[PDB]
């Protein structure tokens, strides 16, 4: 709990001011554990103190987590993902197909977000990915 | 069955991303009840009058 | 918190089932 | 502002948890400055983030102040008080008469609340109190 | 309409008793409108002859004995005259002062002067008595 | 109802074009219900003869040419039969399979089997068709 999440917050603080830029609110929430959107974050910014703030303290954030806990915890339910591309039901998809779905469909990720992601992800010598294992790894936490 | 399952996964991806980032570095609800309590006081007298009308009918 | 939310929740049901009482009463009255 | 109020909150915290008992919500508000009732405090304890909470953090409380603000501010308007007892218009009332009006009438203070109050209040050798000075002292802030 | 709390605001000493001459004011602090006559009749029909003060039990027994008259003084919500017959809706300030200070349980001219502060008066010299009765009571 | 975003989800390659045989699915992802016939007629009335793929401009020009027919496929909100005349409100599962798999642009028995999963069937062997049409569409 709060000890790992404080050491966390301490390492987001760069300057050592006790406060972190409001832009990096999403990036901290993720990093306690939670899976929310970018939209949820902006919706929980519409509180007069945080909306006016340039930086947020560890108390402030701990309150933001309390008041949106039900929404915030909802996001760590999912373990299953979609796939498209495998029509024949091999269980596998190419790295090209994986990049296409992530960068060209939905909330469009960048190539640099995908290249960060393929550093952790088992890719065979063929250039293919077991997508059942890959969903287990991304939800493993 | 597809695109909305794609977007939910991308949300989770974004949030596993920054999960790595932070390992390297009272007044305003009162106002609802006070109106609502008047409403089902107002329409209790509506269905009672409707009951009275229906009974006369 | 968490001690009011429970009762406004119950109240929202009360003017839901009762509108379906008044609407059916209106329908009955209109058939009458 | 927030610095004097934070040192304030830090000293309400006893345990050093970051959070103060929800019972002591009134006692903190008073001590930023504000004059609210006990009732206003329980009509403010009807949100869906403090009446399930056994304790409250400083951000929760700051969020609480922001939404009530108008109502909370209203309470620091008064400078004038009532009196009864002086019918002859001397400008003065006995300590006995002051205790009676505080403990027997209105929202009923305890004797210990009155005895705490008389420690700051000029009382002459006769045992009387200039009530115009006494109203100025209690509203002085 | 008995109220121990209202009695405890009249008792300022915590003796348990209040003066027999504050009996009318205690009734008219409770709810009740009794006439000054009605107030004297209720005291006179008890052998509270020599009594200088009344306790809450004594006051309770008087209100229970006289409940029917006392309740009647809080029925009335409206107030016709009988000082307009034309039905103009207006009465002269002269006739309005005369009824208040010369008829019934007479008010003082200073009490009446207080009630005609901020009360509009036309160029005839007449006041809307319906507004004037509402402005006196609805406060 | 043109949508560039919907086209960008059909284009999975970022070429800018999509296969000419995904034209029916693209219309029915946009809103539009066109028949398999209507889909063939719209392709056939353009000299897209040799065209293997369609760009978003080409698809835009077809929908603008055929707007009136294509709009008509999204007017309908209700759906009578003409397979009940008694007005029982019921149709046999046998007649319901027969209309679906034998009349019009025939469904497969496997598609029909999917649509009768979780659809109640009485002891006569009949289904409430009003509920069945609502349960198919309102999803």
């Amino acid at each position: 709990q709060i000890a790992e999440f404080k050491e966390a917050f301490s390492l987001f603080d760069k300057d050592g001011d006790g406060t972190i830029t409001t832009k990096e609110l999403g990036t901290v929430m993720r990093s306690l554990g939670q899976n929310p959107t970018e939209a949820e974050l902006q919706d929980m910014i519409n509180e007069v103190d945080a909306d006016g703030n340039g930086t947020i303290d560890f108390p402030e954030f701990l309150t933001m987590m309390a008041r949106k806990m039900k929404d915030t915890d909802s996001e760590e339910e999912i373990r299953e993902a979609f796939r498209v591309f495998d029509k024949d039901g091999n269980g596998y998809i190419s790295a090209a197909e994986l990049r296409h779905v992530m960068t060209n469909l939905g909330e469009k990720l960048t190539d640099e977000e995908v290249d960060e992601m393929i550093r952790e992800a088992d890719i065979d010598g063929d250039g293919q990915v077991n997508y059942e294992e890959f969903v287990q790894m991304m939800t493993a936490k | 069955r597809t695109l909305k399952a794609i977007v939910y996964l991308q949300c989770c991806y974004r949030r596993m991303m920054a999960k790595r980032e932070l390992k390297k570095l009272m007044n305003n609800l009162e106002i609802t009840y006070s109106t609502e309590t008047e409403k089902l006081r107002s329409d209790v007298e509506r269905l009672r009058m409707s009951e009275e009308e229906a009974k006369n009918a």
